[PDB]
RNA sequence: AGGGCGAAGCCAGAGGAAACUCUGGUGGAGGUCCGUAGCGGUCCUGACGUGCAAAUCGGUCGUCCGACCUGGGUAUAGGGG
RNA sequence: UGGAGCCGCCGCAGGUGCAGAUCUUGGUGGUAGUAGCAAAUAUUCAAACGAGAACUUUGAAGGCCGAAGUGGAGAAGGGUUCCAUGUGAACAGCAGUUGAACAUGGGUCAGUCGGUCCUGAGAGAUGGGCGAGCGCCGUUCCGAAGGGACGGGCGAUGGCCUCCGUUGCCCUCGGCCGAUCGAAAGGGAGUCGGGUUCAGAUCCCCGAAUCCGGAGUGGCGGAGAUGGGCGCCGCGAGGCGUCCAGUGCGGUAACGCGACCGAUCCCGGAGAAGCCGGCGGGAGCCCCGGGGAGAGUUCUCUUUUCUUUGUGAAGGGCAGGGCGCCCUGGAAUGGGUUCGCCCCGAGAGAGGGGCCCGUGCCUUGGAAAGCGUCGCGGUUCCGGCGGCGUCCGGUGAGCUCUCGCUGGCCCUUGAAAAUCCGGGGGAGAGGGUGUAAAUCUCGCGCCGGGCCGUACCCAUAUCCGCAGCAGGUCUCCAAGGUGAACAGCCUCUGGCAUGUUGGAACAAUGUAGGUAAGGGAAGUCGGCAAGCCGGAUCCGUAACUUCGGGAUAAGGAUUGGCUCUAAGGGCUGGGUCGGUCGCGGCCGGCGCCUAGCAGCCGACUUAGAACUGGUGCGGACCAGGGGAAUCCGACUGUUUAAUUAAAACA
RNA sequence: GAAUGGAUGAACGAGAUUCCCACUGUCCCUACCUACUAUCCAGCGAAACCACAGCCAAGGGAACGGGCUUGGCGGAAUCAG
RNA sequence: UCUGGGUCGGGGUUUCGUACGUAGCAGAGCAGCUCCCUCGCUGCGAUCUAUUGAAAGUCAGCCCUCGACACAAGGGUUUGU
RNA sequence: CGACUCUUAGCGGUGGAUCACUCGGCUCGUGCGUCGAUGAAGAACGCAGCUAGCUGCGAGAAUUAAUGUGAAUUGCAGGACACAUUGAUCAUCGACACUUCGAACGCACUUGCGGCCCCGGGUUCCUCCCGGGGCUACGCCUGUCUGAGCGUCGCU
């Protein structure tokens, strides 16, 4: 069996020195060094444990290269925050403001009464 | 080592140049007391300013 | 060539062009264990290396 | 490396009036056992003893998921560490 | 003998007389041609060169290392040890025609591999303080610790002073947080296939790529964006006049589409995370069945046994994984479902979708290249040129790597930063109906990427142990057989010449192995030493106990070869009758295996039975001797490097 | 003789004892075999040690002599032990 | 030249335990084909029987051969009443 | 006689005492009494036609200029030169020059990163890119400019 060697002066098997086997057109198994696994961004909410959809999970210094559309999604808070947490933020932020208005109304009635 | 600094590499180079044996025409000079280089350094025995 | 150790490829390129009225594709230096920066200098394909070699003396 | 033991949790079946209990599984815990590499260094009071060696060798041994082994970097200096 | 200076007497002067000091420095003997050149199984035949061969080289044979390697590559360290040619003085504890020796020359090529940048533990200036002082402390602390930016204004020049730059001044805004150093294994954009050398190649050549920076006048397309209204004229396509709109669109949604303005400010993410278990997917390798091409065997047998049978990165497609995403809807007779679990009115099943990874296939690359074969061209030089081939399937607690899901453990909760992006905001900017500013720009085009390292050894001969020293010294790769196995034993790939020598003998003493009649510890301080035991399956298992153990307790039986049997799985198939449309579809009616049956595949185990052998069978290898008690210390752990591993320390 | 800890105690121990079973060259009692040595040869080739040296009995003697006294006696050069 | 001793061969002796091959109606069973004959034929098949006290070794330090083959006055150093 | 051993002598080895030399030391004295940011000492790396070491020098590198001297230097080469000419070779040394570290100075010690002004290619100031040049240590004094302060006043 064809055993093989590392292709770089880094001898030690590390986070940096990860590999994979590949058959070339020359018909010799050769190590190719592999790129680290990128992660999709997690939500700005911080409770939803699941990572975001519609974003290319890639090593962050790549994002540079990528097009805008890969990096985000067409929504308010797009590619920063999961939908669920937006549509709860939305209705929360609305419902809160409706009660603030109700308390303002109850305050104004109390001033007019007194 | 195969990972040298430049400082060290240059140092080695001079050491490598110093090793050569005397030129034999030196022996024929007028007031010559020198017969052999006597500052010759073999890598296997005697191990540099390092 | 053998080149002065302080030189950049940029300088060598510029020197080779200036001295031999020539033009370079690329310079490709190393340092000899001896001390003398060697330089491999690829000339652009309009020029033949053996022709200039004969001009400068070497062959 | 590879094996052993098989802790909680889980399933079914049987009994029990209940409490719950038995039987068969599954599960894979642990400064758990055997045992390799590793780390060590018990005995032979073996070899050697102007040596291979200014402490080595051979068998035999201890330990081998943890107060584990180990590279590089870095800290502590002499009545000091 | 030697070849250039030297002495007697009278005075003066002293570093002035050696057998010793385990005296000092140098030299030389006896011991002595003595000890010694014994670790790790192994050599033999022929030839070549050559003055000369036990040792070189080539060929042939016999052997070993036996993928946890005596193989193939690095790290540190060495520093030219690398390669070639020549030499045979010295050195390589015999020799050498040899070498890591000696002498001549050669030899290390990068935007993409590393240094370089970041911060880590830490180190360390300034301010400040101490200090007789060289200095020390301190690193945010007793600091006026920002020199930057945007927008506006005013001035000055440099340019077709057009318009834009460049600078000076004025206003405007600005928290940081410590200067700096600190990693060739942490973080850290982007390079791979083929060829090429006596010695270098991800570095040279060929070919395919790629990142980052720049790109002004903007090099070009495309996007922004070219609608709609009203009024006329025209048969109509349409033309003009005039009015507004236009910082992209699609999807119920997850989200999508090639681009889709935008500052200081703010929020977030990525960089950025322990160990252990289980399960699954993907490759590399192994295996099996066949196709070819070349082999070996052929006394007999063998459709043989052996080799070999390819596609880089980057793009595009598609499987294959995963989702704690969405929509429908509403689940107890509760369901779904994992090896284990685990999930559900906070929405289960069921249906339809969305996103991520896609290292797997196909394809562009790419057959032109590589490999295998047969064959020619050339006295030569020649990287010459042609043919054919580079196929099809199947397997798996398989091993290695990897991606992924899901648990367990913690009085352990398992790095920072540089860098990169997303979002919230909406200060601004853009042109006025054919165009603009705009492209976290889409596609193409142009230019650049400096500096240093790059030879080889990496170890029973390039490192450290005074040496080619049985010592020490961090990693990657990792075939077949047997087998639980990276155990041992044998094998291929690759590698070696038995470890600083040879020959002849086979005495005593040894060192290292074995075997012994009868007895069986009578030996000896003492069962020290060696021997017994050993694997597996099936039974069987005591005292005691902290109830967990003790426990492989003890004690028993079996084991081979051969020929059979039984038991464990997957896939696919019926919608047949009638009609009609093109063996296939569509419709309607039966059927509806709903106890399933039929055909086709494929690992491997387990049990049982017959027969059989000079009772041999875990046949080598591997592999516990048990029991009863006492003392100490609960245990695992640690300890005197080099006489103490314990009852000492913890 | 009681946290200078007393008494205990399952599990564990390369810890200290004693006995039993098994097993054995431990022994009675020694023997034979193998390999590497030692041996002889070619080549190569050290060291420690060394007043001179090296046969005894007795005597005396600094009270255990190689040397002295008196006796015994004494024969080159060497090899393996 | 009692012609000899030697190598090879042959006997003898002796150790082990019956070779390969071939044949078999031996052989637990199984299979293929058919004449589905199950003693059909043909194959697989440990082992068994026969040939066969066979095969193989047997001086190198056993015994006899007088069969075959060569070779056998040769070399070097010595020593004197 | 034989070998071996012992003794003496001859000759030869081994070994380097002795003697004889001495461009070195040791001591005493005299005169002078001079390093450095205009970059010291020290270190590094370089430089010869053939040169390794010692010395000598610094990319103008076994030295340039100048002055004095007046035919060599020489291991071998080669050369020069007209040695009736600034002229070989030495000496002196006043002119010139003087790589990198170093108090050591843009900031770092990789030999890594920079900033700011000017110049050449590059542009046609388009900023890039390349190359060259000059600045860019800390402390302190005299002045200069810009400033700060509910520090002390004055005028508004
Ligand atoms: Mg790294
Ligand atoms: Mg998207
Ligand atoms: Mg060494
Ligand atoms: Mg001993
Ligand atoms: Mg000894
Ligand atoms: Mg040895
Ligand atoms: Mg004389
Ligand atoms: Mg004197
Ligand atoms: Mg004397
Ligand atoms: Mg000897
Ligand atoms: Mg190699
Ligand atoms: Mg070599
Ligand atoms: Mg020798
Ligand atoms: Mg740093
Ligand atoms: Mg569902
Ligand atoms: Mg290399
Ligand atoms: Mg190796
Ligand atoms: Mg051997
Ligand atoms: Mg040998
Ligand atoms: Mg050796
Ligand atoms: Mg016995
Ligand atoms: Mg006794
Ligand atoms: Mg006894
Ligand atoms: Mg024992
Ligand atoms: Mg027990
Ligand atoms: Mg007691
Ligand atoms: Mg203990
Ligand atoms: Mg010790
Ligand atoms: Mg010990
Ligand atoms: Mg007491
Ligand atoms: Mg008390
Ligand atoms: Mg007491
Ligand atoms: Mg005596
Ligand atoms: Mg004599
Ligand atoms: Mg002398
Ligand atoms: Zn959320």
């Amino acid at each position: 069996v064809q055993r093989l060697t590392y292709r770089r002066r880094l001898s030690y098997n590390t986070a940096s020195n990860k590999t994979r086997l590949s058959r070339t057109p020359g018909n010799r198994i050769v190590y190719l060094y592999t790129k680290k696994v990128g992660k999709a961004p997690k939500s700005a909410c911080g409770v939803c444990p699941g990572r975001l959809r519609g974003v290319r999970a890639v090593r962050p210094k790549v994002l540079m290269r990528l097009s805008k559309t890969k990096k985000h999604v067409s929504r308010a808070y797009g590619g920063s925050m999961c939908a669920k947490c937006v549509r709860d933020r939305i209705k929360r932020a609305f419902l809160i403001e409706e009660q603030k208005i109700v308390v303002k109304v109850l305050k104004a009635q109390a001033q007019s009464q007194k | 080592s195969s990972h040298k600094t430049f400082r060290i590499k240059r140092f080695l180079a001079k050491k490598q140049k110093q090793n050569r044996p005397i030129p034999q025409w030196i022996r024929m000079k007028t007031g010559n007391k020198i017969r052999y280089n006597s500052k010759r350094r073999h890598w296997r025995r005697t191990k540099l300013g390092l | 060539f053998i080149v002065d150790v302080k030189a950049n490829k940029h300088q060598i390129k510029q020197a080779v062009k200036k001295l031999y009225d020539i033009d370079v594709a690329k310079v490709n230096t190393l340092i000899r264990p001896d001390g003398e920066k060697k330089a491999y200098v690829r000339l652009a394909p309009d020029y033949d290396a053996l022709d200039v070699a004969n001009k400068i003396g070497i062959i």
